[PDB]
RNA sequence: GGCGGCCGUAGCGCGGUGGUCCCACCUGACCCCAUGCCGAACUCAGAAGUGAAACGCCGUAGCGCCGAUGGUAGUGUGGGGUCUCCCCAUGCGAGAGUAGGAACUGCC
RNA sequence: AUCAGGAGGUUAGUGCAAUGGCAUAAGCCAGCUUGACUGCGAGCGUGACGGCGCGAGCAGGUGCGAAAGCAGGUCAUAGUG
């Protein structure tokens, strides 16, 4: 579970969309660097970040 | 100019008298490897300068450095060392330096002699031996430091040792028997 | 099963024979360059033109260049058109882009084809 | 790590394969009849196995493969009803 | 060599013979265009030199594969005996052995 | 150790047990790039029974491609309540 490993559940964050998005990230850098595009159930093409 | 009589005209004499074959197979093009000289050794950092700073004003280009393939041997070899630092590439350029290698500057030394040894024995690639003080007509006589003294190869695909050097004899002199 | 020869040589396609039309294939020779007009089940071939045959026309310069494959191009759909083709795909087994097989694809289209 | 004790085969239960779609009556262009997975090509009534020979038969549909070398793998070339 | 037809016995080895029509090898890289390091690839140009890789023909069947003439074991299916086991009726028939095939066909 | 030549369908390799598949490759090297998208259906598991999975469409729209097309994660069958 949660503690000192590689895999980390962390939520996207279009923006003004309803959220909603699951995608894990080993400590293999890069770290500060989520993903990218994403379409979230609401407006096309809506900024990303799954960091938080 | 001459170099060009060679593989056209000078190929067929040399197979008519003592072959009795096709055209082909004697001699093609593919590159010429052009080795260095062992740079390990000798001093420290450094010397790589001297180097790639002489290997390219005979010919174009710079050599590039390059590592082994990352895996341990039963010998004294760490991850991610530059050894070998090789770069051979052709087209039509290894062909002029055939002619103003062995037709001035030599006869040209200081003293030369003459009489070689049978080089190679079963095979093609020949063979050779030179000084580090050699005077060329590309090269200052006072302004290089160090003087470099580096060998020269040939790669041919021949089967016997005669129906060979009997193109080598054809330009490249002296050779006394 | 095995991949065939010809599809080792990817030179083929079968993709353009589960729809069953035919082809438009473009061969070039550093002197002079070919086209045709081929259908399925071996070399059918409707019709062809090649750059040679230009010169019945009234060709000056030579035949080995961009604007000679254009002219191929126009030539073979022309007659193509005369055939009762309409329909075809672009086969160039084995070369680059925006080279002569692009000109003679365009030049296949400003027919007709 | 490795692999050993030299051995042939490896085991489990048993196969998880059907007989779907005996073709002579209608049928969407999907993977007629069941066995292994992963494979493309036919695309209608090309049932081609080395032996006495197979068949499949009338439904107009572009499409249609087979599930992998097992019952014709191989890709014939067309067929529907006889007047679709 | 060009131009057709049929359109998987043409896998893979091996021998003889011929063409300066055709065709690659070959030769040359000025330029279009292109190689992470190399016009080798890629693309362009000319024809000095061969047929050596091709190709046209034609001779061996090794080995693979596809057909054919000869035959016993093996094997269904249903009654008989017999300690087990074997037998009969009826539908077929291993491997070994003898041969077949190394393209076909029209026109310039 | 590496480099040059020859023989070599492939016994290598392909994340993981085993079989099966593959070489001008689904393997290696390099570069580039990143479809693991949203919505909704039809079908598949003798003989009815859920979650889950998979094969094959449609509607709109992300990524890559010239395009067909290919994704609903890792060639398929264990890694779950």
């Amino acid at each position: 579970a949660k503690g000192i490993r590689e895999k980390i559940k962390l939520v996207s964050s279009a923006g003004t969309g309803h959220f909603y998005t699951t995608t894990k990230n080993k400590r293999t850098k890069p770290e500060k660097l989520e993903l990218k595009k994403f379409d979230p159930v609401v407006r096309q093409h809506v900024i990303y970040k799954e960091a938080k | 100019k001459l170099h060009d009589y060679y593989k056209d005209e000078v190929v067929k004499k040399l197979m008519t008298e003592f072959n009795y074959n096709s055209v082909m197979q004697v001699p093609r093009v593919e590159k010429i490897t052009l080795n260095m000289g062992v740079g390990e050794a000798i001093a420290d950092k450094k010397l790589l300068d001297n180097a790639a700073a002489d290997l390219a004003a005979i010919s174009g280009q710079k050599p590039l450095i390059t590592k082994a393939r990352k895996s341990v041997a039963g010998f004294k070899i760490r991850q991610g060392y530059p050894i070998g630092c090789k770069v051979t590439l052709r087209g039509e350029r290894m062909w002029e330096f055939f002619e103003r290698l062995i037709t001035i500057a030599v006869p040209r030394i200081r003293d030369f002699r003459g009489l070689s040894a049978k080089s190679f024995d079963g095979r093609g690639n020949y063979s050779m031996g030179v000084r580090e003080q050699i005077i060329f007509p590309e090269i200052d006589y006072d302004k290089v430091d160090r003087v470099r003294g580096l060998d020269i190869t040939i790669t041919t695909t021949a089967k016997s040792d005669e129906e060979g050097r009997a193109l080598l004899a054809a330009f490249d002199f002296p050779f006394r028997k | 099963k095995k991949s065939a020869r010809i599809r080792r040589a990817t030179r083929a396609r079968r993709k353009l024979q589960e729809l069953g039309a035919t082809r438009l294939v473009v061969h070039r020779t550093p002197r002079h360059i070919y086209a045709q007009v081929i259908a399925p089940n071996g070399s059918e071939v409707l019709v062809a033109a090649s750059t040679v045959e230009k010169a019945i026309a009234e060709q000056l310069k030579y035949t080995g260049n961009k604007d000679a494959a254009a002219a191929v191009g126009k030539a073979v759909a022309e007659r193509a058109l005369e055939k009762g083709i309409k329909d075809v795909s672009f086969d160039r087994s084995g070369f680059q882009y925006h080279g002569r097989v692009q000109a003679l694809a365009d030049a296949a289209r400003e027919a007709g084809l | 790590a490795h692999k050993k004790a030299g051995g042939s085969t490896r085991n489990g239960r048993d196969s998880e394969a059907k007989r779907l779609g005996v073709k002579r009556f209608g049928g969407e262009s999907v993977l007629a009849g069941s066995i292994i997975v992963r494979q493309r090509g036919t695309k209608f009534h090309a049932g081609a196995n080395v032996g006495c020979g197979r068949d499949h038969t009338l439904f107009a549909k572009a499409d249609g493969k087979v599930k992998f070398e097992v019952k014709g793998p191989k890709n014939r070339k067309f067929i529907s009803i006889e007047a679709e």
